[PDB]
Parts: C-alpha cells; sequence; structure tokens
C-alpha cells in the first residue's frame, strides 16, 4: 500500500568507542584519594650513604 | 639580647606577577635576580641613594608560562630560570640572551638548583622526578624515588667536609610528605627525613650546610641535621608558610606565613620579629602574603616578593 521509512539510531558505549575520546564532553571522573597515616613524627630513616 | 630591628627601606616595583623566587650571589652584592608570574625575570641593581632600594637592569623574556624558581650562578654572571612550560633557561646576566634551553621534563618545573661549582644543574618538576643536567643543556641523570610532585630542591653547601670529597649533597621535597637527601659525583640516594603531617612546600639548607629547614601546609617548620641525620628542632607557624630562608650572619629563619613574615631566632628557639606591611583598601582577609624570601650576602638586607607584584626590602637598622 505504500512506502515505510525507517530511522535507526544507536548511541554506543563511549568507554568502548576506540579511536577517539572515551567519554561525553561533560563526563567528569574524580580519582578517589589514597588513605595514609600521619603519626610518625621524628622518623629519620637513614639510608646507607654512597659516594 | 641582640635588640635588632629591621625596617622596610625600599620597594622594588616593576614586576607584573607574584614574585615567586629570588636569588643573590655572594660575589656580586648589588645584583638581585627575581622571577615572577609574568613569565619574565628581572635583574635589579641596588642603589643606596633614596627611597627605591634597587633599579631594574634587564628583563628576560622567553618563558611561555609561570616562572617559579630562580637561581643565580656562583660567579654572579649567569642565572638559571625554572618555569611552568616544562623547560629551564640559562641566561647571561649581562647579554640578556638565553644560552641553554633544558628540555625533558614532562611536568612543569617547580624548582632548580645550582651546583656548588659550575658543573651540574639540579631541577625538580611536577613529573615526580629530578633531573641533573650539564651546563650545555643535556640531561645527565634522571633521579626517581618521589611518588608525587617535588616542589623544592636547594643544595647543601660543602663547608669543611673532608678537605674535599668531590661529592655534591642536596635535599629534595614536595607533596610526598617526605624530605630526601641525595649525593652526586655516583649520583645516588642518601638518608631520609619524615616529619611533616601535611606536604612540604619548601626546604632550605643552612648557609654552612649542616642544618636543613623544611616547611609545609600546616605551618610545622622542622629543622634537621644532614651530616648527623637527626632532627634539630620543631616549631609551628599556625599559618600557611609559603617560603623560608636562613640568614648568613645571624642564626635566623625567615618564614613567609600567610599572614606575615615571622623571624625565628634559632639559638633561643623563640621568634623575635614579625613583618606585616601596611596596605590600603583591603578587607584584612586577602592581604598580599609573601612567596619569595632572600637575605643579602652579608645578612644586612631582606628581599620579600609578595603576591601584589611587589618586592619589598627590609634593611636591618638596629635602633640600639
Amino acid at each position: 500500500q505504500g512506502v515505510l521509512g525507517i530511522k535507526v539510531k544507536i548511541m554506543k558505549d563511549p568507554s568502548r568507542n576506540t579511536s577517539g575520546p572515551k567519554a561525553l564532553p561533560d563526563a567528569v571522573t574524580i580519582i578517589e584519594p589514597k588513605e595514609e597515616e600521619p603519626v610518625l613524627e621524628p622518623s629519620v630513616k637513614d639510608y646507607r650513604p654512597t659516594e | 639580647s641582640s635588640n635588632i630591628m629591621l625596617v622596610l627601606r625600599g620597594t622594588l616595583e616593576g614586576h607584573n606577577g607574584w614574585v615567586t623566587s629570588l636569588s643573590t650571589s655572594a660575589a656580586q652584592p648589588n645584583l638581585l635576580v627575581s622571577g615572577s608570574r609574568d613569565k619574565t625575570l628581572i635583574s635589579w641593581r641596588l642603589t643606596e641613594n633614596e627611597q627605591q632600594f634597587g633599579v631594574p637592569v634587564r628583563s628576560y623574556k622567553g618563558h611561555s608560562h609561570i616562572v617559579q624558581d630562580v637561581v643565580v650562578s656562583a660567579d654572579g654572571n649567569y642565572a638559571v630560570s625554572a618555569s611552568w612550560d616544562k623547560t629551564l633557561r640559562l641566561w647571561n646576566l649581562a647579554t640578556g640572551n638565553s644560552e641553554a634551553r633544558f628540555v625533558g621534563h614532562t611536568g612543569d618545573v617547580l624548582s632548580v638548583a645550582i651546583d656548588a661549582n659550575s658543573s651540574k644543574i639540579i631541577s625538580a618538576s611536577r613529573d615526580k622526578t629530578i633531573r641533573v643536567w650539564n651546563t650545555v643543556g643535556d640531561c645527565a641523570y634522571v633521579l626517581l624515588g618521589h611518588t608525587d610532585w617535588v616542589t623544592k630542591v636547594r643544595v647543601a653547601p660543602k663547608n669543611l667536609e673532608d678537605v674535599d670529597d668531590g661529592r655534591i649533597t642536596f635535599v629534595s621535597a614536595g607533596m610526598d610528605k617526605i624530605v630526601r637527601s641525595w649525593s652526586l659525583n655516583s649520583y645516588r640516594i642518601e638518608a631520609d627525613f619524615i616529619g611533616h603531617n601535611n606536604y612540604i612546600n619548601v626546604v632550605q639548607p643552612s648557609p654552612d650546610g649542616s642544618l636543613a629547614a623544611s616547611a609545609g601546609k600546616d605551618g610545622q617548620i622542622y629543622v634537621w641535621n644532614l651530616k648527623h641525620k637527626s632532627a634539630f628542632m620543631n616549631f609551628d607557624a599556625k599559618d600557611e608558610v609559603f617560603a623560608l630562608a636562613f640568614s648568613p650572619s645571624r642564626f635566623w629563619l625567615t618564614a613567609a606565613t600567610a599572614s606575615g613574615i615571622k623571624i625565628y631566632d634559632l639559638e633561643n628557639e623563640v621568634l623575635i620579629d614579625e613583618l606585616k606591611p601596611e596596605f590600603a583598601g583591603y578587607t584584612k582577609a586577602q592581604d598580599p602574603h609573601a612567596v619569595s624570601l632572600a637575605w643579602s650576602a652579608d645578612g644586612q638586607t631582606l628581599f620579600a616578593g609578595y603576591t601584589d607584584n611587589v618586592i619589598r626590602v627590609w634593611q636591618v637598622m638596629t635602633a640600639n
């Protein structure tokens, strides 16, 4: 009875989109900081001197 | 004892960024090379005539980004500039042209150090590495060991070590919250120093070369022995100590706190004087603090480079 028009759109996974940027322009990733211990006050750890 | 007063005698205007670093040569007492955020070095000739203590001589353009640390040579005729464009520049203090362009740091360089002699250039950069160069421009050594940015590296002067050793000892520190000692000929590690709660902003060996003074974010200033490898003392500044400097004549530590400039008398373990210039039209919460400190060769004048694009000199005027 006529013609049907088909439009298909797929937004791929940006992380898997090789050969280009790997995220959206406004996608911001923040690295989680590492946790450390501060209590060691004097801590003069001498190494073997070299000359 | 030692009722010593220091009074601001001149202001060295002419820069356009924060005067990040200062340097002075022992041989030439009337020359002062200062680098600022305006990507330029300025050489100042000091005049003892009236209000202004100095006179700019030459501006050293050629740096694309922030100029962080400045070091003059021992003879007083050459100056090495570290900038935020990942490059180092060697300048003739009279010609005004650059001699060598040290390249190789993947992060912008934060500090540079001159050898005791005119042999080696020591540079610290944000790429967690230290680089040892010749005077020609090539990089001889790539010292690793720091897991974070290295903010400051200034050499421990050999005073009377046995006679002579031909060994070059210096210190390094940064956002690794550690202070490291290095020895060069070969060109390997030395003892460690771990005292800082926060990260180190600046370190500085004493003029003799046996005391190392380190400072950080928490204002916890530490003084250590290098030849003895032990702590010497510890103070708190309770503000942001941006830079610090020993003094040649007196046994003193100038510290550039976020509020003003403290001076610590080391033999008495007590601060003696506080330096806060008088500005106008501010709100007392953003007064321009100090980022560069440098004493004179004799120990009579102090140069402080602030964040208002100004060098201010405090001359020691003992009012009995």
